[PDB]
């Protein structure tokens, strides 16, 4: 029933985990068990970040009662002196009235010090039944085995540079919409009762369905960013940027679902880099492992290169790749290109249909690096994994199509997988301008003659245009009116 | 480097400028980290990993429903800020997408109001936040940071049974405390750091501690402070000596990883992301110096990783985080020091052959043992493919170099200093700062506290508003010196004398002056935009009807 | 050792619902490698075996049941 | 009805009325605003003065330059902002 | 003006 | 000596004009590029017109409240520091030269 005795001294004990796990009972029943346990139960196992604050608190207080086996070398002051100037500016001057600045009565003594620690020591088991049991030397390291960000609990893959006493705790609960870390059910709730708005910072410069991209900047949000680091290193390997986080710019991904708030739930994000001479186009790319292959991932990248292209170059992902990278970024190449491929047959069939075969237009990797966004040396392995370039044995290499029906078949099986896609006429944007400072708030090693009173009359040189699908159509009709070369040379 | 990153020139010309023409009638690892030889690594191409999990109790499943108290007096200022917990005003699915993506719902912007005007506040409300705002300047635009802790649920209990009688509450508990801190933080952030006489008193601290007890982070050896990691004392337009400002410890940009120097005031790692408490380096017992953290958050000295050989840096541009401590040699850890005796850490070892005395890198520089870089750099030093090339050298006591002086006062000065260490183990004047820095809050922090009891109306003892001061400057010590509450602002005024703020003033003044002008043609564009928008508007109607009488 | 099991095992039976899970609270809280308890929170059954609890932790259960049962 | 569109005249006449007032409004006030530098730089001598979209402090009180006083039509941005702006600038030259 | 990506490179 | 005191204000003389002609540009693209016949064409245009004149309002109008806290700031600095100067000048006589 509720509970049961064996004939091998095995006993069973049934219970309800709702009120097991509740937030009153926890320290209520911790209160009368702590003094229960004997306080010279010596704890001779292993070191909790619970004991390890605890134990460092008393040896700075200098009270005599010790339990850990490791003896700190240098945990106080170095040279405790009593007749420096500092106790009399008292505040450094910015207090003036005496009766002010007295601190006769705010000194905590023995008896108030002893009861703080009561206080504390009277907490342990709900502590810890709070910070490391889960809902369903060893310092080197790390004991955080689950993060739980929504109400999944997300293994980890790598270790983050999170404070030490998070890394000694088993379970970090981390809040979507400010995305900050605690080590604690009961500090979780509080405040998630505290926090109102439920939107990342930044703009909204997208929008469709329940899809948005939020342009958050990197030197105005300090914070926001500096903990999207450390909860990207978790998973992305090679990654060393946790702090100097003021050259970069974040595109965060939100799915709404819906007080009546409006509720953004963090998807995925992809950073980027103000002024980059590699020819970059990204830095890292995420998408949380509560996915189950949706397309999120080819969302994100596909949105990059219609960034790069409004914004007229040519890019490629930072190249330290992954293998998990890399096995779902060719695959877009392969469907981009076969996807151009498409489009030319079906432009030039328009116009081809009273003629022959017997002229062959000629195609070439910059014109379809300039309708992609990507450059040759990544057409190259678009073409290579479509197997359609042939370097047979003037005509050193040409693109060779046995049958369009094979490559139609590719492009709608793909498209079979339903996968959200970008609609370029939703994007209220325009690529930022960068003046003395390079968008950050720091180093001085141009000079201040900028002045950015141009990019008004940009408008008066009609041959950059501003649309895409201008420049898209005079790449496919322009230089695509050549004499084509007779079929004559071999079978 | 693998086959899908590298170029395309790898090729035959190809210039892919070159003209093709077209006609018609499952893991491939290719290479290795680096430079190599092809190879296929099918194996290790893998992904997968165990899985993940759906809690299925939710927080707010879990909360003894029970409420013993009410309030009296502005019950809406704490259901403004809080999670009013009723069935608030809500709207429908039927309406709600269509209202905030309908045609003519705009997109969001980081200067839209972070509260909802869809909704109204009463007038009640509005002179409550002014009555609340009221009570000290710096409650300006105020709201409740602090969370709270399974302690401050015991405080709590106690507090109400002794002074309070059952009337304080979570909330207005969470509300003293972010009081206490925002009005600290404002303290804090005008303290003059020093002038010259300041400067003097330390830097004769500094001398005479060195001229008795020896040093190692570069302090003491001359009027100008060297460097921390590799004890340089030149300068130049590429790396600067860039200084601390919570300790006063002095770096090369290079040899620490300054990328880029900030504006206002520098901080280091150990004054940056926890505060300057004598924390606990790994491999050695001293503590002060340039620390750098680990792959977990643990401290450990720079000049202790490079030494180490075990031990290197994963980036060598930001020197983030040191690794490679997992596989330190056994031997090594069991090894033991021979100038401080101390049982901790990891120590190297002498170089010559037939010698077997160890010690630790930082013990080492305080007696002065012959240490030398050689030839190599600080950054191959750090990459760790050292191992292959060449080697560092050093010496123990015994076996200095020709020419290389007595060291016995030496590691006499290091036994001294940390002995004297091991026994400190064990004009009206005011002390207003514990030893470990920590602060404690004045009297006027409890007027404050006491005037907010009052504005929330419970019974109000002296005694009952000094208790929470007193406990706050040791829940702010339990921590280690970092503040309860997450904010922070990045102002830094300080240093700054007295005709400097005047010109800043005066300078504040003009864009002051200009942003107002500014503001006018702004308004003035936007009063355009409506014009154009009507007319546009009403043009189209009348064209219609001009175009189809019917 | 010097605490009879026997007699623990039958008192431990005579707690209430809230003191039976203060044990399992207190036996979750310190818990030592050689011990073997079985805690389920995905349906609540908890399962422990006696003779391998140290001495300290079966002193402490001593003086739980004994201040709470009487 | 008739006179329902004939209504509509004098009101299309106001509103493109009004739309060039306030286009000769933000016209002028740019006009002289692009130009309050150069009114505060000439009239303790101030020399001290310029805009926030080009000014700056780096001149020394020796030297009183004149490329601020004397500005081209292609730095008034609140009005390039427009298209009747662009449009008319284009077919007059 | 020195660009550095936020990454590192590859170890061996 | 000193530092170029322009280098200070980099919020307000460096970043904003940046954000600013950032918002007439697209403002400009949105109103030349708007079609004619397409009377939703022109509704999103003058929607997302509107957007943008109300950001660089409330752009700059932000800028003008942070320099007005920045000057107060600056004003009690002053005073702090006036003060802890003659209050260390009152126990020099405590130090160690
Ligand atoms: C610069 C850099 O690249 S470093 C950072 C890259 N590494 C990481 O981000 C690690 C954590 N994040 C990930 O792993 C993510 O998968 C990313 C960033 C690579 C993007 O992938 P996701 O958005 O999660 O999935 P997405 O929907 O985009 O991919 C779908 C396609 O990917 C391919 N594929 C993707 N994952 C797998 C897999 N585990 N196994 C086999 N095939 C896969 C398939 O073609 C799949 O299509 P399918 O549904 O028909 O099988
Ligand atoms: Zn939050
Ligand atoms: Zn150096
Ligand atoms: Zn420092
Ligand atoms: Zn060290
Ligand atoms: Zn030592």
């Amino acid at each position: 029933p509720n509970i049961e005795v064996s004939e091998e001294l095995k006993v069973r004990i049934k219970y309800d985990s709702i009120k097991f796990f509740n937030f009153e009972r926890l320290i209520s029943k911790s209160s009368v068990i702590a003094p229960l346990v004997n306080k010279n139960i010596t704890s001779s196992g292993p070191l909790i970040g619970f004991q390890r604050r605890v134990n460092r608190l008393k040896q700075t207080w200098d009270l005599a009662t010790e339990n850990m086996e490791y003896p700190y070398s240098s945990d106080n002051t170095p040279f405790r002196d009593n007749d420096s100037w500092q106790w009399y500016v008292p505040y450094g001057g910015t207090i003036k009235k005496m009766k002010d600045f007295s601190t006769k009565r705010t000194l905590p003594t023995w008896e108030d010090k002893i009861k703080f620690l009561t206080f504390l020591e009277n907490s342990k088991s709900a502590t810890y039944i709070n910070g490391n049991v889960s809902l369903c030397n060893k310092v080197w390291f790390s004991q955080i085995e689950y993060i739980v960000l929504r109400n999944y609990e997300i293994k980890p893959w790598y270790t983050s540079p999170f404070p030490e006493h998070i890394n000694q705790n088993k379970m970090v609960f981390i809040c979507e919409f400010c995305l900050k870390y605690m080590t604690s059910r009961y500090t979780f709730y509080r405040h998630q009762l505290k926090c109102l708005t439920f939107k990342p910072p930044g703009n909204e410069i997208y929008r469709d369905g329940k899809l948005s991209v939020w342009e958050i900047d990197g030197r105005e949000n300090v914070l926001y960013c500096q903990n999207l680091c450390l909860l990207a290193k978790c998973f992305i390997n090679s990654k060393t940027l946790y702090y100097d986080v003021e050259p970069f710019i974040f595109y965060i991904l939100t799915e709404r679902e819906d007080q009546n708030a409006a509720k953004f739930h963090f998807v995925g994000y992809f950073s980027k880099e103000k002024f980059n001479s590699n020819d970059y186009n990204l830095s890292c790319i995420l998408t949380l492992p509560i996915y189950q292959r949706k397309g999120y991932g080819q969302f994100l990248m596909e949105f990059s290169y219609l960034l790069s292209r409004k914004e007229s170059k040519f890019g490629t992902p930072e190249k330290p790749l992954s293998d998990l990278g890399l096995l779902t970024y060719r695959t877009f190449w392969k469907i981009k290109c076969a996807e151009v491929l498409l489009k030319l047959r079906d432009s030039a069939r328009r116009r081809s249909n009273n003629k022959n075969e017997d002229t062959f237009q000629q195609v070439s990797l910059n014109d379809i690096a300039k309708l992609t966004g990507m450059i040759p040396t990544d057409v190259v392995f678009g073409l290579e994994q479509l197997q359609v370039l042939y370097r047979h044995k003037d005509f050193n290499y040409i693109i060779k199509i046995d049958s369009w029906n094979r490559i139609e078949n590719i492009y709608k099986t793909w498209s079979s997988k339903n996968y959200p896609r970008v609609k370029y006429d939703k994007l209220l944007w325009e690529p930022i301008i960068l003046g003395p400072s390079f968008g950050i708030n720091g180093m001085m090693n141009e000079d201040t003659v900028s002045s950015l009173t141009e990019y008004m009359c940009d408008y008066k040189n009609t041959n950059n245009d501003r649309l895409i699908y201008q420049a898209e159509k005079r790449v496919l009709e322009s230089i695509h009116d050549r004499k084509g070369i007779p079929r004559s040379k071999f079978s | 480097k693998l086959r899908e990153e590298k170029h395309f020139q790898d090729f035959y010309p190809d210039l892919n400028a070159d003209t093709l023409l077209p006609f018609i009638v499952s893991v491939q690892t290719k290479e290795l980290i680096f430079k190599g030889r092809v190879t296929t690594e099918p194996l290790v191409l893998k992904k997968n990993e165990v899985e993940f999990q759906k809690c299925k109790i939710t927080t707010n499943e879990l909360k003894g429903k029970k409420n013993p108290y009410c309030v009296r007096f502005n019950e809406s200022f704490i259901s403004r800020y809080y999670h009013i917990n009723k069935v608030r005003n809500r709207k429908s699915y039927k309406q709600q997408q269509k209202e905030f993506d309908g045609v003519e719902a705009p997109y969001f912007t980081k200067f839209s109001s972070k509260e909802a005007p869809n909704i109204t506040i009463s007038t009640s409300t509005k002179s409550a936040i002014q009555k609340f705002a009221s009570i000290s300047p710096n409650l300006v635009n105020f709201k409740p940071q602090y969370d709270m802790d399974e302690q401050d649920e015991l405080y709590l209990h106690y507090l109400n049974k002794r002074y309070f009688k059952d009337q304080m509450s979570h909330e207005i508990f969470e509300i003293l405390m972010t009081t206490l801190e925002t009005e600290w933080f404002h303290i804090e952030k005008h303290i003059p750091s020093t002038n010259s006489l300041i400067a003097r008193h330390n830097i004769l601290r500094d001398c005479k501690n060195y001229e008795l007890y020896g040093s190692d982070d570069g302090t003491g050896l001359s009027m100008d402070q060297a460097c921390a990691v590799c004890l340089g004392t030149d300068s130049d337009n590429l790396n600067t000596i860039v200084f601390c400002d919570g300790c006063d410890i002095a770096v090369h940009q290079e040899c620490y990883g300054i990328i880029f120097i900030p504006e206002g005031k520098w901080l280091c790692r150990r004054c940056m992301i926890s505060k300057n408490n004598f924390a606990t380096c790994l491999m050695c017992p001293s503590h002060t110096g340039a620390f750098k953290q680990t792959d977990t958050g643990s401290w450990v000295h720079n000049i202790c990783a490079l030494w180490l050989p075990e031990l290197y840096f994963s980036n060598l541009h930001y020197m983030e985080p040191i690794e490679g401590v997992q596989n330190v040699s056994v031997s090594r850890w069991k090894l033991n020091c021979y100038i401080c005796k101390k049982k901790m850490g990891a120590c190297i070892q002498c170089f010559q052959r037939n010698c077997f005395t160890a010690y630790h890198v930082t013990c080492a520089r305080r007696a002065g043992l012959y240490m030398s870089k050689g030839k190599c750099t600080i950054q191959e030093l750090a990459s760790n493919q050292f191992s292959q090339k060449y080697s560092v050298e050093s010496f123990c006591h015994k076996h200095a170099p020709r020419g290389w002086q007595t060291s016995i006062e030496g590691i006499n000065k290091a036994r001294k200093y940390f002995s004297l260490l091991s026994t400190l183990q064990t004009f009206n004047k005011t002390i207003w700062k514990t030893p470990n820095q920590t602060p404690v809050a004045p009297h006027v922090f409890a007027e404050i506290l006491q005037k907010v009891v009052d504005f929330f109306g419970l019974a109000n003892p002296p005694a009952g508003a000094f208790d929470i001061c007193k406990y706050w400057s040791m829940k702010r010590e339990l921590t280690g010196g970092t503040p309860l509450t997450a904010c922070f602002e990045n102002n830094s005024l300080g240093s700054l004398t007295e005709e400097q703020v005047q010109t800043r003033i005066d300078f504040a003044n003009d864009q002051l002056e200009d942003l107002y002008r500014l503001k006018e043609l702004t308004t003035l564009v936007k009063k355009r935009t409506q014009a154009s928008n009507s007319l546009s508007r009403s043009r189209k109607k009348v064209f219609d009807i001009v175009k189809s009488p019917q | 050792g010097s605490v009879d099991l026997e007699k623990l095992a039958f008192g431990l039976t005579k707690l209430n619902e809230d003191d039976l899970v203060g044990v399992v609270q207190m036996v979750t809280d310190n818990k030592t490698p050689e011990m073997n308890v079985t805690n389920n929170v995905e349906e609540g059954e908890f399962i422990i075996d006696l003779y391998s609890l140290p001495e300290g932790l079966l002193k402490s259960l001593w003086d739980y049941v004994k201040k709470n049962t009487e | 009805l008739k006179a329902e569109l004939k209504k509509s005249l004098q009101d299309r006449r106001e509103q493109e009325d009004t739309f060039d007032n306030l286009q000769q409004e933000i016209y002028d006030k740019e006009t002289e605003y692009f130009s309050h530098n150069s009114n505060n730089n000439h009239s303790s001598k101030s020399h001290y003065s310029g805009n926030i979209i080009k000014g700056f402090d780096t001149f020394s009180k020796s030297h009183h330059s004149h490329a601020d006083s004397a500005f081209n039509n292609n730095d008034r941005i609140f009005s390039l902002s427009s298209a009747t702006y662009v449009k008319q600038q284009h077919g007059q030259s | 003006r020195k660009s550095t990506g936020g990454m590192a490179p590859r170890k061996q | 000596s000193d530092s170029d005191i322009r280098y200070s204000f980099l919020s307000t003389l460096d970043h904003l004009p940046c954000e600013l002609i950032r918002s007439l540009r697209l403002m400009q693209t949105i109103d030349l590029f708007k079609n004619e016949e397409d009377e939703p064409g022109m509704e999103r245009a003058c929607r997302d017109l509107l957007l943008v004149a109300t950001y660089i309002n409330d752009l700059v109008d932000d800028q003008i409240h942070f320099l007005k806290q920045h000057k107060k700031e600056l004003e009690i600095q002053k005073s702090v520091t006036k003060n802890f100067n003659s209050s260390l000048e009152n126990i020099k006589s405590k130090l160690t030269l």
